[PDB]
RNA sequence: CUUGAGUCUCGUAGAGGGGGGUAGAAUUCCAGGUGUAGCGGUGAAAUGCGUAGAGAUCUGGAGGAAUACCGGUGGCGAAGGCGGCCCCCUGGACGAAGACUGACGCUCAGGUGCGAAAGCGUGGGGAGCAAACAGGAUUAGAUACCCUGGUAGUCCACGCCGUAAACGAUGUCGACUUGGAGGUUGUGCCCUUGAGGCGUGGCUUCCGGAGCUAACGCGUUAAGUCGACCGCCUGGGGAGUAC
């Protein structure tokens, strides 16, 4: 039950942080595709976006760090 | 890889119809231009073995093309290797 | 697994919530895996073997299920 | 000839997939299995509990017709998914009928708010509601005669999750699951959810728009470990459950049943 | 000594030994206790009971600081993880936060080699 | 030539300077006949984690169709400039001109 | 001549390669604060570190190496192998239609190149780990297993080495022969009336039919049915050794 297929997005945006926050953990972790049911193709790019965000301090790498 | 405009150009010069693109001579040329391009790269990047493998394959294929041309039509081969400056 | 005790929340409940959070994180398991070094081959072998076991458990037992025991 | 080809497409034309065409004639009853034949490859192993109405005794003898449901074929031998779900489509049609005249009129008797909203029951089934809908105003049926009879006037429905709240009184008055998963959240919102499969550590009650709950094994009852969920509740039944916990991230809403 | 109302408990939970350290909210340690120091040795100090009594000792130690509120940070894997915090609770502080504070590398340093037993 | 996607971050105390820098950047891009398709001053923003000890910082997004040489120049400027703490020049396939999800 | 082989057009996914940047966590060390008697380790110990203030805890700094989650009998690569982001240069693969060339092909002794880890050379680097080494245990002994330390090396640059259970223990290329359940990546149509429906390509995991097989098993990715070329085997040891 992938969201991206239904929406039909061409590419995930690291800027769209809210969308990302759905797929990250409370501890900051990227959520597996088993749990989210994201499509594989879409999962990879999602991870890529998350990491780009993390570099940009839009998302945190982890909950603890400061 | 080679840039589209450059492909189109080389095809135009060497191809008779300029729509052909598959003519043996045209092909040879395309390969030669690519080999020339990659020479600078590999001057820079000597350990880039994987890319060099491609380079070598392209060379070999060019080579086979030249041989085919030779047996088929000698003159045309001569003109091609004067144009490109291939020692053989 | 950062947690804050809610107003008028029991301690025991809070502890339970924390334990659950830790479990979710997989922190203890994470630690366990990093105690000493695993050879890449060993890691590969474990992963593969586990997958094989999973597949066996999924399919062969299903096949067995079709037939009744008594 | 093409007789048969024409018949094949005819018989396509005169059946559909879901439980829509009331076609299966009850051709054998014994307790505790009813069986039909809706022009399918095999006969359905029907429970008796899909077909007793509102007080616990059977209602249809041989020859009687109810459609069942489809789009799942042959777990190893057999044919169907059960017919009461078919009844759910009829209930949905009745609820939709409201739209036409902006008022669906039935009996609706809502004693108490399970998850903030009084529970309203239509003839056989009982559905759960959001708070406001039980009462048009702050009237609060707790002071009304218990299980009173008025109607249901729709206040709120979730439109993908079968949560429908209805207004018992006052005749005069007239991706997608996981972004905003804060509706049934706060600590303890109870729900009416059908269980799907009991995995010997769990029950997997999950009803509310494409989510997954687990009431796994620890609560379920007031005995801990010797319980074996299959013995203690059911298969395929709508129950008392509430959230107790939500992950919006690792999509593990961990419901409970000891409440 | 200056009295302080709110502070921290750091619980270093190892496989072999638990260490409880109460500190102020800034970082400055007030008191500490250990399972090994509580009179537990070898098999005995690597236990939840050892950990809880170490926690009790630490609590006793910082009585004169008159701490009321406390947030806890739990480090490491060990038995004295839940038991310790329970003991702390019993000792009679308002537990405010429970945090897990294990150092997880993001694949940094090579761990030592697997034991052959 | 090539459609780059730049996001650079300024030190919050230098927020008032931010426009001029942007202008400067823009000018360079125009110099080499480079187009500038979208430009969004995001403004002051809370960081997910404190980089270089500070907790807020000023985000600027920027979309450019420009030659690599000027892009390289811009990168060098950024690296030497102490105002900008971080940058992220990032290639893109198209000119994407429609703007960003949270500016919305 | 166009079926094989190749070129051109547009896309697609990718830990494919080379170069250069950068991020965060964690370990180590240094400097300083708080603080006080243990820490550490094991089956149990001891060596070891600690009142010259350790361990714990907080602040600041240095440096190296590797990239948690994603992550998958997932992907890419001729094989070896390849995993944080970014940029630069770069090789291949696949699909969609067309257009072109017109057998240009397959295989390959010698030959040439690439080729894990360890190892060598010169120059750098050196956090962690750790052959050697030292001590403590265990033991009859323990030149081991366990513990405490610990140097080559592991890291980088440029050379050499040319081997591994370098394995699918299965040479390469082509054709043909019942099926099912998946994964991944395209693509055509279809009311996408919805996560779908019907196809059609590439790569890929498992099961299994005929057939094959000493059996085990293989089974459209053959170990089946055939063709082309090459490599290799001829009892065990002596020996992949001597010259």
């Amino acid at each position: 039950f992938c969201r991206f297929t239904a929406e039909g997005v061409q590419e995930i945006d690291y800027k769209d942080i809210a969308t990302l926050k759905n797929y990250i953990t409370e501890s900051g972790k990227i959520v597996p595709s088993r749990i989210t049911g994201t499509r594989a193709k879409y999962q990879r790019q999602l991870a890529r976006a998350i990491k780009r965000a993390r570099y940009l301090s839009l998302l945190p790498y982890t909950d603890r760090h400061q | 890889s080679l840039s589209t405009e450059a492909t189109a150009k080389i095809v135009s010069e060497f191809g008779r119809d300029a729509n052909d693109t598959g003519s043996t001579e045209v092909q040879v040329a395309l390969l030669t231009a690519q080999i020339n391009h990659l020479q600078g790269h590999f001057a820079e990047h000597k350990k880039d073995h994987h890319s060099r493998r491609g380079l070598l394959r392209m060379v070999s294929q060019r080579r086979k093309l030249l041989d085919y041309l030779k047996r088929k039509d000698v003159a045309r081969y001569t003109q091609l290797i004067e144009r490109l400056g291939l020692r053989r | 697994p950062v947690i804050k005790v809610r107003e008028n929340e029991p301690f025991d409940v809070a502890l339970r919530r924390f334990k659950r959070s830790c479990e979710k994180a997989g922190v203890l398991a994470e630690v366990r895996r990093r105690e000493f070094y695993e050879k890449p081959t060993t890691e590969r072998k474990r992963a593969k073997a586990s997958a094989v076991k999973r597949h066996a458990k999924k399919l062969a037992r299903e096949n067995a299920r079709r037939t009744r025991l008594y | 000839e093409s007789f048969a080809q024409l018949f094949e497409e005819s018989l396509k034309e005169i059946e559909t997939r879901p439980g829509s065409i009331v076609r299966g004639v009850v051709v054998a009853i014994d307790k505790d299995v009813v069986l039909v034949d809706a022009g399918l490859k095999s006969e359905s192993a029907i429970p008796a509990e899909q077909f007793k109405n509102a007080q616990g005794e059977l209602e249809i003898q041989v020859g009687d017709e109810v459609d069942v449901a489809l789009d799942a074929v042959e777990d190893g031998f057999g044919e169907t998914l059960l017919s009461r779900e078919k009844a759910k489509r009829h209930e949905a049609w009745i609820t939709l009928e409201k739209a036409y005249e902006d008022a669906e009129t039935v009996t609706g008797v809502i004693n108490g708010k399970v998850k903030g909203g009084f529970t309203v029951e239509l003839n056989g089934i009982r559905a759960f509601l959001p708070g406001s809908l039980v009462d048009v105003r702050p009237v609060r049926d707790t002071l009304h005669l218990e299980g009173k009879e008025l109607e249901f006037k729709v206040i709120k429905l979730d439109q993908k999750r079968n949560n429908v709240v209805v207004s018992r009184r006052a005749v005069i008055e007239s991706e997608d699951p996981w972004v905003a998963i804060a509706k049934r959240y706060p600590e303890g919102t109870k729900l009416t959810g059908r269980v799907t499969n009991l995995t010997d550590y769990g029950c997997f009650v999950e009803i509310e728009e494409g989510v997954e709950g687990l009431v796994h094994v620890s609560e379920m009852d007031w005995t801990n470990k010797n319980i074996h969920p299959s013995k203690v509740v059911n298969v395929g039944d709508v129950v008392e459950v509430m959230v107790l916990d939500i992950d919006e991230e690792r999509r593990r809403i961990s419901l409970g049943l000891k409440q | 000594r200056k009295q302080v109302s709110d502070g921290v408990a750091h619980i270093h939970a190892s496989f072999n030994n638990t260490i409880v350290t109460i500190t102020d909210r800034q970082g400055n340690a007030l008191g500490w206790a250990t399972a090994g120091g509580s009179g537990f040795r070898g098999s005995r100090k690597s236990t939840p009971f050892a950990a809880q009594v170490a926690a009790e000792r630490c609590a006793d130690a910082v009585k004169e600081y008159g701490i009321k509120n406390l947030e806890v940070m739990v480090k490491g894997p060990g038995p004295g993880r839940e038991s310790t915090i329970r003991a702390l609770n019993a000792a009679g502080f308002r537990i405010t936060n429970i945090t897990d504070v294990t150092p997880i590398p993001h694949n940094g340093c090579r761990p030592p080699k697997k034991r052959r037993v | 030539m090539r459609h780059y996607e730049i996001v650079f971050m300024v030190h919050p105390d230098q927020s008032e300077q931010v426009p001029g820098m942007i202008e400067r950047y823009t000018a360079a891009i125009t110099g080499a006949e480079g187009k500038i398709h979208r430009l969004e001053d995001w403004g002051r923003r809370q960081l997910a984690y404190p980089i270089n000890k500070l907790h807020k910082a000023h985000y600027v997004l920027m979309n450019v169709e420009a030659p690599q040489e000027v892009i390289d120049e811009l990168e060098t400027t950024f690296r030497f400039n102490d105002a900008v703490i971080r940058s992220m020049v990032m290639r893109t396939k198209h000119a994407v001109t429609e703007a960003s999800p949270m500016v919305k």
